[PDB]
DNA sequence: ATCACATATTGGA
DNA sequence: TCCAATATGTGATATAATATAGAT
């Protein structure tokens, strides 16, 4: 009950095995198996035998060399300002080589580096933390004081992160997301810092810069994975988090119908038979006694054209099912109530070239829309729990209007039936 | 027959289409717009443009044991040579480059890549037009504009005067344009430049002391320091168009001042440099490098296409002359009206070799320390045959034929857009303006045309409208106001 | 504001330089901007008619609108001769032409149809260049080919006349919709074409779809129509799987891919990078070769009997011409390769121009020159529809009946304008018919068009008089049976209230038609109607399982624009305001097993299928597993990466 | 009491008929009580509250999946300025999660 | 015309807002759509 | 985008109603196919001919188990027709070293002489 | 009767200008039901008699005019002998006169709102969800009026 | 590029 | 000396169907 943002360390978590120690992705021609694009780590494009989920997260390890949190660094840059200054390193030299800069102009504690930040971190913090203003940043600090540094960094599926190798004539071209690089790029520096000896003391200018430029590329790392893959229209948290790419769903034009129930509706040949497919194949293979790959044939050899045998069967399963084969009928956009409505197939059909639901007309007015030709969604329901559970939206529910307690006037005559009733009594 | 008598009502109509307008897109020569384009290069002292010429196209084919390809898809193209010359050293090469560009097809269209796209006029302001606070004229890379600030300044007597000063907002930093000027002429060369060496002076305290009263009377002096002051002539002050020099003037003092420092140029150039940039040793320097690149926001395009006279159109220092001192007219024009308008076809087309040749040219000016003929060399080293078709393609630039009948008159060859490169519209809400109709619409353009996908962007030109002859295909002749 | 004071109404008088599209549009003076921005649109979204007839209420500007936009036409601008003709097919020629005047030589070719995006297209009218012949002369205006939308006369018709009444049909005229008659429908039919290409590789082969046992057929010919609705079928073909699958090339198996299309071949190209020699092995590929050779034998036709021509060092060849030469000679020369997408491909590829006739049915949208828009809601007999029975005009049906509600809220009375007038134009003709003098007839027609418009009294009278006796008797006759021809100009010349009342006044016999089995008598008038390109095949959709994304969730697939498939499979999108409509109902479990057994979980659908291939059709009851969906796993892992992990409390 | 008054008087001026009822809860989802708790209610005087706007509802509420499925991801994440980890509190699109 | 809403409004009130009354007031909706599109037909609608 | 699901479902689900239907004619329990697929290794022919006898009603299903279940029914179908060594060649285990008969010209030319 | 060139343009403009409005009307209405629906989708309710919210801390209205009267139907309110009392929208007599009503704003139950507070109504929409019901009711005529 | 939000200077008081 | 105003800069974020494709 209720969800939680809870901070991981990443040392309980890590998997040697899903160690990446080639920058460079390819190899003899071939997406290298200890790259980002590893096959035998992330899994394969379009095998099934490789059988690795895109829940697979591979790492990349910056030891002995320590590095701050990404996603902490922002909390951190208000308690400490100037941080950027103070994890770059800078020195400058005089013609004989001496250290001339003097600290003239800059504070003792800016331009020291990222290690002498990690080892002076506590006074620091409390040198520069105001309480006023960020005291409870300065207490989520001290309460996960051991997620501020970190030695690994994650990266995630290659399926996420699109990768394809195509041929060209003039030459192979490789298609990636701009994520892929910047990983890339942190490996590379790490193996430039790992393959020198890290007890030998060496050059600080040729150490200290390259560590604050991984951390500005792992904070670029994360923050084009918020502004990318997790925010907005394209995030994945609005489109499949919440909405998804439904199957078994059509599109369908609208008709005025006559003569029939309110719910009650007249579905074309080919939505109906594409949608409830499996079960037509169930029936055709009971019905003929024949294995389900021949039904399959049947319907295929159906779908083409109008067969007596197929809308029998189909007028068949209309009658016979028990919820009575519904469905869920929505018009973009849904931003009033009965712009969904729980209705029933009454009717299937019989030409080919029709492709148009007949749609009752009092049902005009509850979905908000007209005969402008424009384009309504269907979902089939199969689930018979389901149907009771979404027959609150069937148009009898929607019949007593929610603001009044009183009948909706939106399931009422249309202008129309309006004028032929006054005709009639008065 | 009923045939024969709707023929002969036809043929005996009074009213007729302009044919000269259905096929203007005839009209349009590509080497004409392309001649500014390469000419743009020439900042680079050791670049001179040859020309360009179309290479001929009467090739035929011979039996060959080559093995060439041919790609499925066909496409009708025709071919450019360009020609320049680059000396370094007293090392001469003569360097041609080719590209493809589109051949016209039935009048109207072009064929690539198997499929059918068809060019469309773009409608853009001829120039000085009028945004908030501010006057815009659109070069072909860098636009220049003209921001205005309200001011107030007391007099040496105590009364407040209301002014407006005026500042450039070029490489991204609001530099007066007295500053520009005084880099380049002085102060002294300045105020000739713009003829008003009579009319404003600067003077010393003790001088100011030594004055009679009726020259106060005649003058309204503003004491910049207590040491130095500035005197300008009441008939000057007395109009406001003159009066946005004069703030801009006040605006460049500092107190810290000295009368040689006035009188110093480096001084300018240094603080224009500081507006750029805080390094005090390079400031110089600075401020030249960005003295030349004023002098290259000019093209010759943007001479010719403006309606002033040719005396204001000789450098940027007379087209910047002409806006300030008709500031306040120039700035009181309306956007839409079709005379302050033109329409363009192949200028955009064009564009994208522009973008790649200025790339080049600002890696060949930023090189620092390294041979200059090798970053000559590599400004035409990748340029290749297919590259302005492919960036027309792929930067959708042209509009594929999606027509679902014949007629074409409507939904193609008349089809305007404000849409495009150097686009003056968007889809953000406060270019709503643009998207509406203007009474001088009427006659020149369709009043119910637009589309419901995007409203106002997209139009028909009328086919009984008439643009003036050799008037580079401008709505009217002459612009809006007339300066009488 | 007062800027609007520039515009001066004295300026503008006698003058339509402000109409642009809306000239189209009679009595524009009288429609509201919102209308005429509809007419503006539909004018784009217009499709060419097999039956287009001129329009009876003009505004005269439409031929000029005809003339102007060439892509119907096609006009030799010089004189010529023609110097040859050289066949690719029987439906595809090609016509080699000189300038009489200049000297230079040019190109003309014929094709049945044209295509020019998706499936919309037009037939053409190849008569005029059928008709030419070697060493024949093509004047210097001469419509070598023309499309339906113009007659003999090149006058242009963008639709058809209609009789139409404003009729409530059983309320099938709710909102806004249309109920047709059949004969109706026949004169609202359009062409559609496509360009479908098959490619086929050394791995798969074709199948013996046309033909018999004797004849092996994988495409079917030129004049041949398809079959089934399937131009072709694919196999991949290997060692393994030879010995089964390759038994029976003649029915289809499930492992075949099948290409779908329907319609009359028009024209097929194949080109081939395999050496010839292994087609002339293969059996199934036969038709292949024979095109194949077809087409070379076509080019090696065209580089010998026009290499003199283009070789003449004195002589002037057209560029088109010089690249259809350089390209036949490409063709047959050796060492010949064909790239598609800038690569080399295997096999061959075959493109297939398809062309067929589509008539009016349910959901398609016809609408008028008034903004007037409307879906046909039902096609029904025209014996079941509104049929006069008093007076004259007895047997009339219409063929059209729209929706009379809300006429007057759409602010578009030059519908009810143009109705009106043919209307009476339909007593005109009567009483023109009953008289047997011709001077009486002339001068009936006169005083209706005196009455309507001066201008074309005046032009007609002038017209009449021009004409022999026996050319006015055929004008007045087909004037009396087809129809009078009115001139309503859009601005300057329209009829307005006054004129009509006037009209109604003096002609006192004419009332109100009583139809059968109707009380309200009711006028009904020849309209103009157009089809809009919007129909139910344009947007039609239906997915039960299709091809899965990279991330396993659906996606849509470029199958139905390779013509893979035969409706859309494109999944639809379930929005977050969707969501929150269906939270109405409080069975959020359902909304998650719908969500996770349609897309998020693959076990989940996994189950649904099996559970919907085998168990009772009729009453179907699932029971879906509970481990965690896809989609969140793909959350864990970005937010894993991000160094956040979200947790139940 | 004067931002129910204000939104009839407003619904009035506009036409619309909708029952008070609901735009008390409209109103009601809007506001956010400083003890977080409504047995305080049930006290004699009425709590301690703050009415927030819409957007800021949410963010500054206690339901974590309501406020990273809706708006500005990135400074709920990054920064604590909408108390997002303490969020603790359940919703049915947690579900969805 | 005004009334017949009202008149449904009692019905849901009278029966108790039963699933029947509910089922019965759809289907006099329809029925009275039906004989609305007869009336229609029969007693034309016309503007001119 | 990979290959859809629903069509190998349905081939899938044919394959088990084959197997079901084996197992219901003749009455077969799990003793009966341990007895005719003890000690018995997976052979590249025998899933040829497998293949070969059901090529017209299902595609063959990865897993050995229902590969075994076919051959079993197999076995007694063809069992019941005329056919008598191709069962056995079903039972028996083919050898490691698989060793391909040299070609029989007689025997090869007799066949191709052959009317069937 | 017809019109003039200057009419004409008038009619334009104004079809121009509606054509943009509903440009922008399209973007706008879905972030404003988006945002409204996303607070009030975890509104319950609970079948409770009473919540033990008190007298005094039931919220008062005017009663204005006609139509603020209109608003509340199948509500309560206090009557001056301090029993709880449906309201009667037809009686005039609460016209000009200021009444405090048990309000959903004042439940004070954090489980969900009780049946007092919501009224008679919660029986009716007791299937359906609550918020969901009044975010649409709010949003629909809003936008589509506009 | 519109809206919000937050700093940096600066003229002003 | 301080400060509120101005100004600069930072940051989230955006509809609806749809034609593709940088030396030897
Ligand atoms: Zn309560």
């Amino acid at each position: 009950m209720g969800k939680k943002l809870s901070l991981i360390d990443f040392n309980e978590i890590y998997n040697e095995e899903n160690l990446i120690t080639r920058a460079n992705p390819i190899e003899n021609h071939e997406f290298s198996d200890d790259g980002i694009y590893s096959e035998r780590i992330f899994g394969s494009y379009n095998e099934d035998d490789d059988d690795k989920d895109i829940d697979t997260i591979g790492w990349i390890n910056i030891e002995p060399y320590y590095i701050i949190n990404p996603i902490l660094f922002t909390i951190i840059k208000k308690c400490i300002p100037s941080i950027n200054k103070i994890i770059n390193y800078q020195q400058s030299i005089d013609q004989n080589g001496e250290n001339i800069d003097l600290t003239e102009e800059i504070g003792e504690d800016d331009y020291i580096g990222l290690v002498k930040f990690k080892d002076n971190f506590d006074d620091l913090l409390e040198k520069y933390t105001d309480k006023k203003k960020y005291q409870k940043e300065y207490d989520f600090l001290i309460e996960n004081h051991d997620k501020i540094f970190i030695n690994k960094l994650p990266v995630f599926s290659h399926k996420l992160r699109p990768a394809t190798l195509l041929t060209g004539s003039k030459g192979k071209v490789l298609a990636f997301d701009e994520i892929n690089n910047y990983y890339n790029f942190v490996i590379e520096y790490i193996n430039q810092i790992n393959e020198g000896v890290v007890s030998d003391d060496s050059i600080d200018l040729l150490l200290l810069p390259l560590l604050y430029n991984m951390q500005f590329y792992a904070n670029n790392i994360l923050t084009r994975i918020i502004s990318e893959y997790l925010r907005g229209k394209k995030g994945f948290l609005r489109k499949n988090i919440m909405g998804s790419r439904i199957n078994f769903s059509a599109r369908n034009v609208i008709t005025p119908l006559i003569g029939h129930p309110i719910d009650e509706v007249a579905m074309p040949y080919k939505t109906f038979a594409e949608l409830y497919k499996f079960q037509l194949i169930n029936l055709i293979s009971k019905v003929k006694g024949i294995n389900y790959n021949e039904a399959l044939k049947f319907w295929e050899k159906g779908i083409l054209g109008f067969n007596q045998e197929l809308y029998n069967y189909m007028e068949e399963l209309i009658t016979k099912t028990k919820g009575g084969c519904t469905f869920l009928l929505n018009r973009n956009p849904t931003i009033s109530i009965g712009s969904i409505l729980y209705l029933k197939i009454g009717l299937i059909k019989k030409d080919y070239k029709d492709l148009t639901l007949g749609i009752s007309n009092n049902l005009l007015s509850a979905l908000s829309g007209d005969y402008d030709g424009d384009v309504l969604n269907i979902i089939p329901v199969f689930d018979n729990k389901m149907k009771e559970h979404f027959s609150l939206l069937s148009p009898q529910n929607f019949l007593v209007d929610r603001n009044n307690g009183r009948f909706n006037g939106d399931f009422d005559l249309q202008k129309d039936q309006i004028l032929g009733i006054f005709i009639l009594n008065n | 027959m009923i045939s024969n008598f709707r023929k002969f009502h036809g043929n005996k109509n009074q009213e007729k289409f302009n044919e000269n307008l259905i096929l203007n897109k005839e009209n349009e020569s590509i080497l004409n717009y392309l001649d500014p384009i390469c000419k743009t290069l020439e900042i680079i002292p050791e670049i001179t443009y040859l020309g360009s010429s179309v290479e001929p196209i009467n090739k035929v084919y011979k039996f060959n044991k080559e093995e060439k390809t041919s790609d499925i898809e066909r496409s009708e193209l025709q071919l450019i040579k360009m020609s320049f010359l680059i000396e370094k050293d007293d090392k001469k090469e003569e360097i041609n480059k080719f590209i493809y560009f589109p051949k016209l097809i039935d009048s109207q269209y072009f064929i690539i890549n198997g499929n059918r796209y068809y060019p469309i006029y773009q409608l853009l302001d001829s120039g000085t037009y009028r945004t908030n606070k501010a006057l815009t004229l659109k070069t072909l890379l860098m636009p220049i504009v003209l921001r205005e600030k309200k001011e107030t300044f007391d007099d040496i007597n105590g009364e407040t005067h209301t002014m407006l000063n005026v500042d450039l907002d070029l490489f991204k930093s609001k530099v007066p344009f007295l500053i520009y000027f005084f880099s380049k002429f002085g102060f002294e060369g300045t105020l000739e430049y713009f003829g008003l060496q009579d009319l404003i002076h600067v003077l010393m305290k003790e001088d100011l002391d030594q004055l009679d009263e009726d020259e106060i009377n005649d003058n309204v002096i503003f004491m910049i320091t207590k040491n130095i002051s500035l005197v300008v002539d009441k008939n000057f002050f007395s109009n406001k168009n003159n009066q946005i020099i004069i703030a801009t003037l006040l605006n460049c003092f500092n107190t810290r001042i000295k009368i040689d420092k006035i009188y110093e140029k480096d001084y300018w150039v240094k603080k224009l440099g500081g507006y750029f940039t805080t390094n005090n040793s390079n400031k110089q320097e600075k401020g030249e490098g960005i003295i030349l690149s004023f002098e290259r926001i000019l093209d010759e395009w943007t001479k010719k296409i403006l309606r002033t006279e040719e005396k204001n159109k000789e450098d940027i220092y007379s087209v910047v002359r002409w806006m300030i001192n008709n500031y306040l007219a120039l700035v009181k024009q309306d956007n839409m009206n079709l005379a302050n308008k033109r329409i363009r076809l192949y200028e955009y087309l064009l564009h994208p070799l522009l973008i790649k040749f200025s790339k080049g040219t600002y890696r060949v000016l930023n090189n620092r320390n390294s041979n200059k003929f090798e970053k000559i060399k590599t400004i035409f080293s990748n340029i290749q045959e297919g590259f302005l078709v492919k960036k027309i393609i792929n930067n959708e630039l042209l509009r594929y034929d999606n027509s679902v009948n014949s007629i074409s008159l409507f939904t193609l060859i008349l089809r305007y857009t404000q849409s495009g490169p150097q686009s003056p519209f968007s889809s953000n809400s406060t270019n709503n303006k643009l998207r509406g109709l203007h009474p001088s619409y009427l006659g020149r353009l369709g009043l119910t045309s637009t589309s419901a996908g995007d409203p106002g962007a997209s139009g028909s030109l009328t086919p009984f409208l008439e643009l003036p002859e050799n008037s580079y295909m401008h709505f009217t002749e002459e612009p809006e106001i007339n300066l009488n | 504001m007062d800027d609007i004071s520039v515009i001066k109404n004295e300026d503008y008088e006698g003058s339509h330089r402000f109409l642009a599209e809306e000239l189209l549009m009679p009595n524009a003076n009288k429609t509201d901007g919102n209308r005429s921005t509809m007419f503006c649109s539909h004018l784009a979204q217009a499709v060419t008619l097999q039956k287009a007839e001129p329009p009876l209420v003009y505004t005269n500007f439409e031929n000029q609108v005809g003339k102007y936009s060439t892509a119907g036409y096609r006009k030799a601008n010089s004189n010529y001769k023609v110097i040859e003709k050289i066949y690719k097919n029987d439906y595809n020629y090609v016509l080699i032409v000189q300038d009489q005047e200049t000297g230079e030589y040019t190109l003309f070719e014929r094709a049945e149809c044209e295509f020019l995006t998706e499936h919309y297209g037009f037939q053409w009218d190849n008569d005029k260049i059928d008709s030419l012949k070697k060493d024949d002369t093509i004047e210097k205006d001469t419509v070598l080919y023309k499309n339906t939308c113009y007659d003999e006369n090149m006058n242009f018709g963008y639709g058809v006349n209609l009789n139409a009444a404003y009729f409530s049909y059983k309320n099938e005229t709710l909102e806004d919709a249309i109920v047709i008659s059949e004969s109706a429908a026949k004169k609202l039919g359009t062409f559609s074409v496509n360009k479908v290409k098959v490619s086929v590789n050394t791995n798969d082969i074709l199948l013996n779809l046309y033909g018999d046992n004797e004849n092996y057929k994988g495409f079917p010919d030129i004049g041949e129509h398809i079959k089934n609705q399937i131009i072709a079928s694919r196999r991949r073909f290997d060692y393994n799987t030879a010995l089964y699958e390759l038994k029976n090339l003649n029915e289809m198996r499930d492992s075949d891919t099948p290409f779908f299309a329907d319609g009359k071949i028009v024209d097929i190209e194949i080109f081939s990078n395999v050496p010839e020699e292994e087609l002339k092995v293969q059996k199934y590929n036969e038709q292949v070769l024979y095109y194949i050779n077809k087409q070379k034998e076509f080019s090696n036709n065209v580089y010998q009997k026009l290499k003199k021509i283009v070789e003449g060092k004195d002589n002037n060849v057209s560029d088109k011409l010089l690249h259809f030469y350089n390209n036949c000679k490409m063709r047959i020369d050796e060492n010949i390769s064909y790239t598609y997408q800038n690569s080399k491909f295997s096999g061959f590829i075959m493109e297939f121009t398809i062309l067929e006739e589509e008539p009016l049915n349910k959901g398609s949208k016809i609408t008028g020159r008034y903004g007037n828009k409307g879906v046909i809601s039902k096609i029904l007999p025209d014996d079941q529809m509104p049929t006069v029975a008093e007076g004259r005009f007895k047997g009339l049906k219409a063929d059209i009946c729209l929706n009379p509600l809300g006429v007057f809220n759409r602010l578009n009375p030059s519908q009810l304008i143009e109705q009106e007038l043919n209307w009476i134009a339909k007593f005109i003709r009567k009483d023109m018919e009953e008289a047997g003098s011709n001077e009486e007839k002339v001068s009936i027609l006169l005083d209706f068009l005196n009455r309507v418009n001066k201008e074309e009294t005046e032009l007609m009278e002038e017209f009449i008089n021009s004409l022999n006796k026996t050319e006015l008797e055929e004008f007045l006759n087909d004037i009396i049976e087809n129809g009078i021809p009115i001139c309503q100009k859009p601005f300057f010349g329209n009829i307005g209230l006054d004129e009509l009342w006037e009209l109604y006044n003096h002609y006192d016999h004419i009332d109100y038609f009583k139809c059968e089995g109707i009380s309200t008598p009711l006028i009904i008038g020849e309209i103009y109607m157009v089809r809009l390109k919007h129909e139910p095949h344009s947007k039609f959709s239906a997915r039960s399982t299709s091809f899965m994304n990279l991330r396993g969730l659906p996606a849509k697939s470029k199958n139905f624009k390779e013509h893979k498939d035969l409706y859309s499979k494109t999944p639809v999108r379930i929005g977050n305001m969707e969501i929150s409509n269906l939270s109405l109902t409080n069975e959020m479990g359902s909304i998650m097993d719908m969500l996770n057994s349609y897309s998020n979980n693959e076990t989940n659908r996994r189950e649904l299928i099996m559970q919907l291939l085998t168990g009772n059709p009729f009453d179907t009851n699932i029971d879906l597993s509970d481990v965690e969906s896809g989609t969140s796993k793909i959350l864990k892992s970005l937010f894993t990466c991000l160094g956040l992990s979200i947790d139940d409390v | 009491n004067e931002v129910v008054n204000y939104f009839i008087y407003l619904l009035n001026e506009s036409g619309i008929n909708i029952q008070s009822v609901h735009s008390e809860l409209i109103i009601r989802e809007m506001m956010k009580l400083d003890d977080s708790d409504r047995t305080q209610f049930k006290n004699d005087k009425m709590p301690d509250y703050e009415i927030f706007r819409i957007t800021d509802a949410n963010l500054k509420g206690d339901s974590l999946s309501r406020s990273l499925l809706f708006e500005q991801v990135k400074k709920q994440l990054t920064t604590l300025d909408y108390d997002t980890f303490n969020k603790t509190k359940s919703s049915i699109l947690d579900k969805l999660l | 015309l005004k009334e017949y809403q009202n008149y449904y409004t009692t019905l849901l009130e009278h029966f108790g807002y039963s699933n029947e009354i509910k089922s019965i007031i759809k289907d006099v909706i329809s029925e009275l759509a039906i004989f609305s599109g007869d009336i229609n037909v029969t007693f034309g609608n016309t503007v001119s | 985008l990979r290959n859809d699901q629903g069509n190998s479902i349905i081939n899938e689900c044919s394959i088990k109603q084959e197997i079901a239907k084996i197992k219901k004619k003749y009455n077969v329990t799990d003793e009966v196919m341990k007895e005719f697929i003890n000690g018995r290794e997976l052979n590249s022919i025998q899933i040829y001919l497998v293949k070969i006898y059901y090529s017209n009603k299902f595609k063959v299903n990865s897993n050995k188990n229902d590969i075994f279940y076919l051959l079993y029914g197999m076995t007694r179908e063809l069992g019941e027709m005329n056919f008598s060594i191709i069962p056995e060649i079903l039972s028996c285990a083919i050898a490691p070293n698989v060793r391909k008969m040299n070609n029989r010209k007689k025997l090869v030319d007799k066949i191709i002489h052959s009317d069937k | 009767r017809g019109l003039d060139v200057r009419s004409f343009y008038i009619n334009a403009l104004g079809a121009r200008k509606a054509l943009i409005t509903n440009y922008q009307q399209v973007r706008n209405s879905g972030y404003l039901t988006r945002k409204i629906s996303m607070l009030l989708m975890d509104t319950k309710l609970i079948d409770l008699d009473d919540c033990g919210s008190h007298e005094n801390n039931y919220l008062s209205i005017n009663v204005e005019n006609k139509d603020v009267l209109k608003r509340f139907s199948k509500r309560s309110y206090l009557n001056n002998n301090g029993e709880l009392v449906e309201i009667d929208i037809n009686d005039e007599s609460l016209i000009g006169q200021v009444i405090k009503i048990p309000s959903p704003t004042t439940c004070a139950s954090n489980e969900g709102v009780c049946r007092k507070c919501y009224g008679k109504l919660f029986d009716i929409n007791k299937d359906l969800n609550i918020g969901m019901i009044a975010v649409l009711l709010l949003t629909d005529p809003l936008t589509q009026r506009l």
